[PDB]
């Protein structure tokens, strides 16, 4: 089939575009995650802690 | 820490305001009628008895 | 009413206990022609004669009686508006009363008046409730009734019909044809599918012989969301002879049988004071969620307030560890300028 | 004649409730089976009772997560609380008991945080919507097959009620999570950001 | 001249298409008449009257989008369970602001009424009605159906009870004020309307003499075949077209008009850059004082919630308006 | 105005009442019946001049053994109607007869 091919392009288009939306998001996410669970936690506890 | 980190003073110094206390006393006295009115729940299956 | 006295005071108790008004019962209001049997239904109702009875025209004044639930702080008495806090433990006293206020405002000529009577009834066996007795539904301007009597009585219904939160007992003789029951067709103008009426047929033993209202009482004629009940009760002779309710019972009961075989337990007055008491229950049922709903609403609203101290700290060295620490933090902060409170 | 006649309708009336179960296991696991097949289709919006009427089930969260909620952030700030005078104290605060060349970086790096913060309270609304609109696919339910379980009143409203302790166990935890995304953007501002440029 | 350019102003700023005008009148019914079934099927518990649609949009000429289409939602309450109090004599001291108490307990206990929902202390809840309602047209209402309906995009607003015409497939949109308010009087136009108030008691509710002040500007016109309305439809424009006046509303306006509709000038078209120039400096005087005193309530300064400095700046803007009458139009 | 009272006696006793509750070194007790609508008790729309945000002003609720039978303060008290800095407190105490006996 080449009409279905096409349609289907149209949705490799579709995942191309959502998905670097996605990643562009996670760019951000991730670094903030780690730093608030991770690095600001323990700059906090750790004189508690010791 | 060195003035009032004491072991003593975890039961001195950590004491709590008696009106603080009453105040969520009452709060969790009046959730303790809420679990009362499970009965009233009890009451609701109660009443499709008839 | 019976176990009702216990369960609605422990359901009175349900909305005490959460600050909440108790759900109001529907107002019971009587409704048909003259001498069709109303102020009987009620009778019937109550154990007591309370209600003047009688041929002819007898109610010529809606009567709007509140029964009382009485604690245990007179066992039983009636108290009239007209008369303030005047205590009735004559219950003869109290139905002359009414014949006597009634002859007072509407008169003694077969003469209606707007005005109700309001009568409180309390005893400790009972549980608070509203009920309506009126006037006969006519077309003829008798006595010192008014050209349009008809349309003033008609009005008069309407005032308590015309509320939803009721119950619309539409009290028709059955050797009176129950397709022209002008009990049902007021009631249609104000609940037009019959959702808060309930047809009723009383004079069952003065039915004509040699027919019936199965068709009625099966919804082959009239259709009712409430059903249809029909009613025996006692004549002007059984009244004056005094004739019990177990003798009552006895004679519907063995007429029933004899006459509606398998309709006779739907028709037996007691199935009917069993079907109002589920009516009510019903009517309580209803409301049900709505308290539920509260008690979920008012757990959320108590949390929160037990949110606002969260703990009470049973770790303590941690604790005050982490109390000095961020005070030192958010003074020395302070001191910075770099503090969280700017 | 009319006695077949009456005997067709009196089963017709048998047929309204079919049979009185002697079952038990197979009969419950087929009533828990089909309601909880259907609560997920009206979930879905794929449920055989798609009875016309007021948006509920699937897509009126749908419209919780834009007609609402989308809008409702769109009404927040983004100049709210920014009262020039104020900030210049604030940027005063910022820089301390020293001396200054330049204004610092915290400045924004509180305020606008100060209005991510604002945006905790709808977010946590959005969730309590959803929470109720998930408790009312059990009133949309209670329109169909609750007439097989009529036949077992109080089974039907036992499930119900397993529902919604299953609903509220759920619904903290949406919260702490909702909560911490929050406390995410609080976490960090990325001045590098690739939409952010100045 | 001034007259000239306000007549061809007219034509050009206040006159809002027709087309627009009708479409927006058929939405205004269209809208209450979903709402009133919607009201039926949610409330069947409360009396809702039937819906009415107002304002600019027929409270003058072709207002259209210009103003906001006014639903009236009418609270029967039951006669003799319910009275009007003023505010001023409750704790919550605001005669602004008005209260509905509830009464004849004794022969009808809260619970009997439906209104007894909104049943605080001895007093119906303006708040919690505006909760209920609000919440149904912010989410309950299927807005889908609405917009499948008509062939249009319409929503809830996100402040006070206001909805939005996102755009009706002919070239349309606009906005509506809904008006939830007891009936009030039987001359269909004093009303008790479900306030918003923030402070002190937020149960408390607010006279509309909106459709008081219309009717007397309507009136004084029918009194002589004057042009006060066609003044204020002009200034309403102006404002319209001046961010200096942004501050100023149709009710500032209101208020002017009507103290300047009380008199015996010329009221014809040929004398409305007269009266123009007349309106500005009475405004503008007004606006010195930083007072301005409703026709119907002197106690009540529609200036007083702007800053004195943007007040002054407002009347200065307008002198130089006086200066050049063209140069606001 | 009744009796030997003047014309502004309401005023009269309003500015005799000022007089004290202006002073921000005070305690208002503001005393309204319960058996009254509180939502309209004059002491509190007096304190209210002096002290508008209620801060030294504790509402008051007395005759609650008279208060009409069917209705209750519960709102006033949990301050639903009426919220007061120093909160609501109710009051029962002799009436002519138990002062009498
Ligand atoms: N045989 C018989 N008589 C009945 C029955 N119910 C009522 N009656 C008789 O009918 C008459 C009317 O009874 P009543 O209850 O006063 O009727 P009512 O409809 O209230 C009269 P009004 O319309 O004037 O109020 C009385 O004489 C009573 O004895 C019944 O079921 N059977
Ligand atoms: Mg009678």
């Amino acid at each position: 089939s080449a009409r279905e091919q096409r349609d289907c392009e149209v949705i490799e288009r579709l995942i191309k575009s959502y998905f670097l939306i996605v990643r562009k998001n996670i760019q951000d996410s991730v670094p903030k995650a780690v730093m608030h669970f991770l690095v600001n936690h323990v700059k906090d506890t750790l004189q508690s802690e010791l | 820490v060195g003035q009032l980190y004491k072991s003593s003073l975890l039961d001195d110094l950590l004491t709590e305001s008696e009106d603080m206390a009453q105040r969520r006393k009452e709060a969790a006295d009046m959730l303790k009628a809420l679990q009362g009115a499970s009965q009233i729940i009890a009451e609701i299956r109660e009443t499709h008895l008839w | 009413m019976e176990a009702l006295i216990p369960v609605i005071n422990k359901l009175q108790d349900v909305f005490n206990t959460v600050g909440a008004d108790i759900i109001q019962l529907p107002q019971i209001v009587v409704v048909g022609t003259q001498s069709s049997g109303k102020s009987s239904v009620l009778e019937s109702l109550v154990g007591r004669d309370l209600l003047p009875r009688g041929t002819g025209i007898v109610t010529r004044r809606p009567l709007i009686l509140q029964l009382v639930h009485v604690s245990q702080e007179a066992e039983e008495w009636g108290k009239f508006l007209h008369t303030k806090n005047k205590l009735y433990t004559d219950f003869d006293e109290i139905r002359q009363e009414i014949e006597n206020e009634t002859e007072r405002i509407s008169g003694n000529n077969k003469g209606v008046s707007p005005e109700p009577i309001h009568l409180k009834i309390f005893s400790p066996n009972v549980v608070n409730l509203t009920l309506v007795d009126l006037p006969g539904m006519t077309k003829v301007p008798v006595g010192d009734q008014p050209k349009d009597i008809e349309l003033q009585i008609r009005e008069l219904i309407l005032r308590f019909i015309s509320n939803p939160n009721s119950i619309i007992l539409a009290v028709t003789a059955a050797n009176t044809d129950m397709a022209t029951s002008e009990a049902l067709k007021i009631s249609r103008e104000v609940d037009p599918d019959g959702r808060r009426t309930l047809a009723v047929i009383t004079k069952l033993d003065l039915m004509d012989a040699g027919t019936d209202a199965m068709d009625v009482l099966m919804g082959r004629v009239i259709p009712v969301k409430l059903g249809i009940i029909g009613v025996v009760n006692r004549s002007q002779l059984d009244i004056n002879n005094k004739k019990s309710v177990t003798d009552s019972i006895r004679d519907e009961y063995a007429f029933l049988q004899k006459k509606y075989p398998s309709l006779a337990n739907r028709n037996g007055t007691k199935y009917l004071a069993r079907t109002l008491n589920r009516l009510l229950m019903h009517h309580i049922r209803d409301c049900l969620p709505e308290l539920k709903t509260r008690i979920n609403v008012l757990a959320a609203q108590y949390q929160s307030l037990l949110n606002s101290y969260g703990e009470p700290v049973d770790d303590k060295s941690a604790t005050l560890l982490q109390l000095i620490t961020k005070f030192a933090t958010e003074y020395c902060n302070t001191i910075e300028g770099t503090a969280k409170y700017i | 004649t009319r006695i077949n006649v009456l005997a067709a309708q009196y089963q017709s009336l048998l047929n309204s409730y079919g049979e009185p179960v002697d079952d038990k296991s197979a009969t419950l696991l087929q009533l828990i089976t089909k309601f909880a097949t259907e609560y997920c289709n009206t979930i879905e919006g794929t449920a055989k009772y798609i009875e016309t009427s007021e948006l509920c089930g699937g897509a009126r969260i749908c419209y919780i997560f834009h007609e609402t909620f989308g809008r409702t952030l769109e009404s927040v700030d983004p100049l709210g609380g920014l009262n020039t005078i104020d900030i210049l104290t604030a940027i005063r605060n910022a820089t301390g008991p020293r001396p200054a060349l330049f204004v610092p970086e915290v400045s924004f790096e509180l305020l606008v945080k100060r209005q991510i913060k604002r945006l905790e309270e709808p977010s946590l609304r959005c969730v309590e919507l959803v929470h109720e609109e998930m408790q009312r696919i059990i009133q949309h339910c209670s329109n169909y097959s609750t007439q097989e379980l009529l036949r077992f009143p109080k089974l039907h409203d036992a499930i119900v009620e397993v529902v919604t302790c299953l609903l509220r166990k759920r619904l903290p935890v949406t919260n702490e999570m909702v909560h911490n995304l929050v406390a995410i953007e609080l976490a960090y501002i990325n001045t590098k950001h690739p939409d952010f440029a100045d | 001249t001034l007259q000239e350019r306000l007549l061809a102003f007219e034509r050009d700023r206040v006159t809002i298409p027709a087309a627009q005008v009708a479409l927006a009148k058929q939405l205004a019914g269209d809208i209450a008449l979903e709402l009133q079934a919607y009201f039926r099927s949610k409330f069947p518990e409360l009396p809702f009257g039937a819906f009415v649609p107002g304002g600019p949009l027929y409270d003058g000429l072709q207002a259209g989008a210009a103003d906001h289409v006014r639903l009236l939602v009418p609270l029967v309450l039951e006669p003799g369970l319910w009275s009007l109090v003023p505010g001023v004599d409750t704790v919550a001291r605001d005669p602004r602001c008005w209260a509905v108490r509830r009464t004849q307990l004794e022969f009808c206990p809260r619970g009997s009424s439906p209104w007894d929902r909104f049943l605080v202390g001895g007093y119906l809840s303006s708040r919690v009605l505006l909760e209920l309602l609000r919440k149904a047209l912010a989410a309950s209402v299927n807005w889908p159906a609405i917009g499948s309906l008509l062939g249009c995009l319409i929503r809830p607003s996100m402040a006070s009870e206001e909805l939005l015409l996102e755009v009706q497939h002919e070239r349309l949109e606009l906005t509506v004020a809904v008006l939830v308010a007891v009936p009030g009087v039987d001359a269909d136009d004093r009303l008790l309307l479900a306030w918003p108030l923030e402070g002190l008691a937020g149960n408390l509710w607010l006279q509309d003499l909106y459709p008081v002040e219309a009717a007397r500007l309507r009136a004084l016109d029918d009194h002589d075949a004057g042009t006060r309305r066609r003044l204020l439809l002009l200034l309403c424009a102006v404002c319209r077209g001046c961010s200096a006046l942004g501050q100023l509303g149709r009710g500032h306006l209101t208020q002017v008009v009507l103290r300047l509709g009380e008199d015996n000038v010329d009221w014809t078209e040929e004398a409305l850059g007269e009266r123009f120039l007349q309106a500005l400096e009475l405004l503008i005087g007004s606006l010195e004082q930083a007072s301005l005193p409703c026709h119907f309530n002197p106690s009540v300064n529609l200036f007083s919630s702007l800053r004195e400095e943007e007040i002054d700046d407002i009347g200065y803007a307008l002198y130089s308006g006086l200066q050049e009458p063209e140069g606001l139009l």
